[PDB]
């Protein structure tokens, strides 16, 4: 899963 | 206390089942157990409290009565309203520290906490008020609770931002891996301005309405939030944190553009989690000309393919998500064709309905 | 395995749900998470077990299909098939040792542990059979399934004896503190036999049964039961112990007949209930010429009373109940008015509908 | 609560 911020 | 009424059973029930909303089931002090029953003018009170947010509710008093208050536990009271004929007239007068509640052949004797010890949460000022249909506010509020955060350490993402700007009303909500956010025009010239309110404040607050039209009117304070609807009053405390600036995370050009079924989507991605790792729940997507295919597999190398003719004319790209957030988003619109926007692999997705812009969820990718 | 067959989704659907029955969550042995598929003539049977019973399902075939067995995880199967739409063609095969399943553009390969694996619990010989409607089956199983005990050291009450004699069958059901027994004649002449069936294997049958015009037949071995219903076999262990004897319990000569309308008396003693000890549960009744008094106390001094016109006749006295098993009785007799036959404080009382001797229960007084 | 048997 990747950051949104 | 001198407190005294007579009220019709079904005056009651709605009331307290309403007021009892923010009580847990196993308060840390007994009176947050209680719900505080007021009698003054021709108007019976009722309220309950978690310390963080309250409900009360107004019942007009057409029988006899005298005024006073006095706290008495909520699910007893309530299971007693509950549980007495339909029509029936409750009788209620205090002797001391006992609230004594008659009804045709029933006799209760309830233990009492005075009123004076019961918490009060009401004593703040507005700043930004404005009336809106409860059903548009529940709407709001369904729209993107989901992608609230349960429990994690940044606070601020433990509730839901609810922002005004020109004649809008807008909720966003985030976990730091999806967002959601959606706008409604409600008619009146607001202030910009954006508040947090708690997780279990929104999720009650949904509670407390329908979908009717009736209006609710709305006071936002400097560290309180008031909604008022028919004869209910909800207040919380907001969440005294810094909100992330959700403007910054969108997607500044998606350059590629797909329209699908709804229905369709949601059932082949529905499908393909079966098989998909019960905690990552990646997913690969593969779009092309009018084409997207999903796959999924799991530790045990079983595997589902699902392939679908949609409308897309962009360059062919894989890209991966976490499903449950994709279904999440498919589930929360209620609309019969979907619109996803992307630009690459590392980007994230943004998911709207195709023929509406008033909500748009926001779901980053997974390394997949 | 040479396995095939093509099956509409809606044929799939309910075998696949009910031999899924058994199955519990987190399998003790991996293989009991699986459903045996095997093809034979023209038939599928789907089968799911958990070592003490299993529920077996046939399938007609009537597109092309090859011979063969293997099993298949059970959840992901059922929501494969659950998940795919309305009116879908089913088709499957084996691929070595995973099964391939296309329906549509949608394609899915899971993992297989291989049929020899899979235990079988058809193996035994018949000493009972008899046939009767499911409704009526279905009814003596609702009338007693609540007074068996859950989870009792004394393993023998975990369940729900079945006794045949003359032309009756009779179910009888009881925690050591309050018992059940229903009888219905079944029209067939039967030898005296008595079995007990485990509560997790009844509760499966009861949910099998659907009142339809389809008889249920019932054959009782040794140390097995097994009911055909429609295209469905269930097939349960029985417990391997004594059961007490319902005629020994059952009073003998109650002095004292209490009759009261259910309804008032039901919402009576669930009113009473809320102000009882919330782990013991106990409330007092006090009967005198046709008239019942019902008082609830608990630790915070609380109290309740209920007054009741009854019919009675016999001496004053008070008597003190469990008031749940109270209302479980009262909520399974489904009549006007109940007759209650007691002596003295410290005796079993009977509680019947007052024109029915089909049920009769019994339940022990607490000490008041 | 006493015991039925
Ligand atoms: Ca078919």
């Amino acid at each position: 899963q990747a950051d949104l911020f | 206390s001198h407190m005294k009424f007579t009220v019709e059973r079904e005056h009651l029930l709605k009331p307290l089942q309403q007021v009892s909303g923010p009580l847990g089931g196993r308060p840390t002090l007994p009176i947050l157990g209680n719900l505080l029953l007021q009698v003054a003018d021709g108007t019976l009170s009722l309220t309950g409290t978690d310390l963080e947010m309250e409900m009360v509710a107004r019942v007009a008093l057409v029988q006899p009565h005298e005024p006073g208050a006095t706290t008495v536990p909520a699910r007893k009271f309530f299971d007693i309203c509950r549980g007495l004929p339909e029509g029936a007239e409750i009788a209620v007068q205090l002797e001391g520290e006992r609230m004594l509640v008659r009804s045709g052949r029933s006799r209760f004797s309830l233990s009492t906490l005075p009123a004076a010890d019961f918490p009060n949460l009401d004593d703040w000022q507005s700043e930004v008020e404005f009336t809106l249909p409860q059903a548009t506010m529940k709407r709001l509020i369904e729209a993107t609770q989901f992608s609230m955060a349960h429990q994690d350490v940044r606070y601020y993402l433990n509730g839901m931002l609810f922002e005004t700007e020109g004649e809008e009303l807008r909720t966003v909500a985030t976990d730091g891996h999806r967002l959601a956010v959606c706008s409604m025009p409600i008619g009146q010239s607001l202030p910009s301005h954006s508040v947090i309110v708690p997780r279990k404040g929104v999720i009650e607050l949904m509670r407390m309405l329908d979908g009717g039209d009736n209006p609710l009117r709305v006071q936002i304070g400097s560290n309180n939030i008031r909604a008022h609807v028919g004869d209910f009053i909800f207040t919380s405390k907001l969440v005294d944190g810094r909100f992330p600036d959700y403007r910054r995370v969108l997607p500044k050009n998606p350059d590629k553009h797909l329209e699908a079924g709804c229905d369709l989507l949601k059932q082949a991605f529905a499908r393909a989690a079966i098989l998909s790792n019960e905690k990552f729940r990646g997913v690969r997507l593969y779009v092309s000309e009018n084409q997207l295919k999903i796959t999924a597999n799991n530790p045990e190398q079983e595997e589902a393919e699902e392939i679908l003719d949609v409308t897309y004319s962009g360059a062919e790209m894989e890209i991966g998500f976490n499903v449950s957030y994709v279904l999440d988003v498919l589930n929360a619109l209620k609309c019969e064709n979907v619109r996803m926007m992307l630009t690459d692999s590392v980007s994230p997705v943004q998911i709207e309905d195709a023929a509406s812009q008033s909500a748009a969820y926001v779901v980053m990718p997974m390394r997949l």
